[PDB]
């Protein structure tokens, strides 16, 4: 079950990801872009405008209408928002971490090359 | 934020048109029909909370359309987080295809 | 999309007769049949926004025909929202897709 | 094509006496018993519309001869539409 | 000749009352007890037309012994004749058996 | 079970038990005995008094209450009322019969001894 | 025989504490939670009668001492009839049968 | 033992803001909703008296927010016999 694999990822990883969102949030800090997980053909980091993902709502009449929603109302100062692509389906990392995505950033120590490829290849654990 | 928003009739037409408008009047996902008798429904919406809030202020306005609607109550209330997830049918499949085709891999600014 | 339209009753005899003239007076298909109490019943009807319109109405006039009869409320919804088929009973089911020719 | 016949009451021993009377009036197949609520039953038959409209005919004069029952509606469809029988408990 | 007697109650605790005053003043059996909701309660019993109507009757007067008794209806039907069986618990086994030394095989006068 | 064969022999020979039991209510008028029916250890008709059943009512605690009712209640010019004696059980043969009693009795011609034997072979023929 | 105690209440609250204070003040055995509609619900007791007397004086005193309880009905049979034991809910379970005394 | 806390409400929302404040303010098992006709839902906790206590409280005052929530009872037992947990549905 990779959406099993997932809400305990996001429960284990709480840290990291949140260290991960707010450098993310740092390149793009008025929501150029959204922070998203692509499973096929590995776990690997990707993003898009809001624009886009608006736009595949449209074509799916509205059934990642909420998603969309929480995309765009959550406060990337003390929420995580992440959007999985599954086969043909979604799943949003959506968790509000202790401590905030920054002071996880300044905890850590790490950069975003290590955050990204350390996530990646637990993730990838986790699903392998 | 997350939160959840309901909207108690009585009459299950009024019930519809209360779920209808508010999924087309922001941005929430209708996940529960409830019924305790006595005429009594309520229908539950779920999503961002200022989408929720819109949701219901707008689902309650439209019960005037409904010829005999009658709300009864009306709430929302907050939700933790949790990793939502949205099943999309087969014929979806080019439309997310598509839109994997869209994005970047690259989210590290070089 | 598909209306839906919907006649609620107080009194069953009341929801047969409404049923029955819409089905007989436009091309819309009898989904659902719905109680939620205190004699509170409401029959759901699905088909093009116009033969629903005419369908509701005639519902209407027959239901206050009928001895006792009473209407408590009357709706009607042209392009409903996607996410109602699957949360509300107002979906085609497979007992009456035979009835049903789009 | 075969008719439907309904009587409504407040009650149930006065719904009993509507099925009874139906059943013993004419040749109607009794359907069964529908509770929508706030205390109204209806009974349901099926026959020929001559042959519903007896039964109806005698059930609604025998509730007057139940004490406390009461009749709230009743009805007859001659030739219900074919879809009422896959959504409505109009048969067996 | 065997008929149906129904007492119809607002109350649970009334219906009891009137289930018990009927079997205890005829020769009836309790036979249902039906619930439709509202709080309307009916038991019904069975027997000899003359015991069933002595069992209605006997049934609504004792209502008033019950503190917020409540009547709502009660009628009685004529029932088809019918081949009625009645069970006993196999403790009795020793009641029947005897019973059948009682009776003589004999059912002529003279 | 025999049960079944008892409401199907009720319904056979409706007319000779119609002829048997006005021919047995004649010798008692008043109902001074009640026509029955014991099964063990074969079916053979037999009679008692409405005391004998009473006084079993009371010693099962009134639970054959309403049989005691109903032979007590009976028209027999119009109704056939015979109980049966089964293991630990008590059954009615509880019916209308058309034409009535009397008429049945003149009907067949028979004697109430040929009645009780002819009855009494069908029904051992029917149980085994 | 062994009586049987009923206290019928408007409110799901106090017909708790109706079962709590009965199964406290004597020797009886809680057997049956009746629903019948329109609020009322009831909460039956087996046992001696004059321990069932005192089971529904302390269920009632207490049902009124709830915020917001309201006692309807209440009734007493100290010899029921055996013919009542299979038809009406007021049976010995095998769930309470641990709880029975003699 | 194990306390229970019952509040009743009139309406669906009022019930569900009222389990809501329950479980949110102290650590209490949520052991189901009662529904018992006329609109009356009951919503039932079991745990330790003073949490229990500090649930039913907070569940009242935060159903008088409800825009058409009504409380219609509320109710503590602190030791609840045996018994009543075979023939009532407080456990689940």
């Amino acid at each position: 079950p990779w959406r099993y694999r997932l809400d305990q990822f996001t429960k284990e990883e709480q840290t990291a990801l949140g260290a991960l969102a707010w450098a993310f949030y740092q390149q793009w800090p008025a929501k150029e872009q959204y922070l998203g997980l692509d499973l096929h053909p590995q776990a690997h980091f990707i993003s898009c405008a809001p624009q886009a993902i608006a736009q595949l709502n449209d074509q799916v009449n509205g059934r990642i209408q909420e998603m969309v929603g929480i995309l765009y109302g959550y406060d990337p100062r003390t929420e995580v928002a992440i959007f999985v692509i599954g086969p043909t389906q979604f799943k949003l990392l959506f968790f509000q971490p202790i401590p905030d995505p920054a002071s996880c950033f300044a905890a850590l120590g790490l950069t975003i090359e290590e955050l990204k490829h350390r996530l990646e290849k637990t993730l990838q654990e986790k699903l392998a | 934020s997350i939160a959840v928003g309901m909207i108690e009739t009585l009459g299950f037409p009024a019930v519809v048109e209360a779920a209808d408008s508010m999924v087309k009047a922001a941005r929430v996902t209708l996940v529960g029909y409830e019924k305790i008798g006595s005429g009594r429904v309520t229908v539950i919406v779920r999503g961002d909370v200022s989408e929720v809030q819109a949701s219901v202020t707008a689902g309650i306005e439209n019960i005037r359309r409904v010829n005999g609607g009658e709300v009864l109550s009306n709430h929302i209330i907050a939700r933790p987080h949790e990793n939502l997830e949205y099943v999309l049918p087969i014929r979806y499949t080019e439309a997310v295809e598509q839109f994997r085709e869209i994005v970047n891999p690259s989210i590290i600014r070089r």
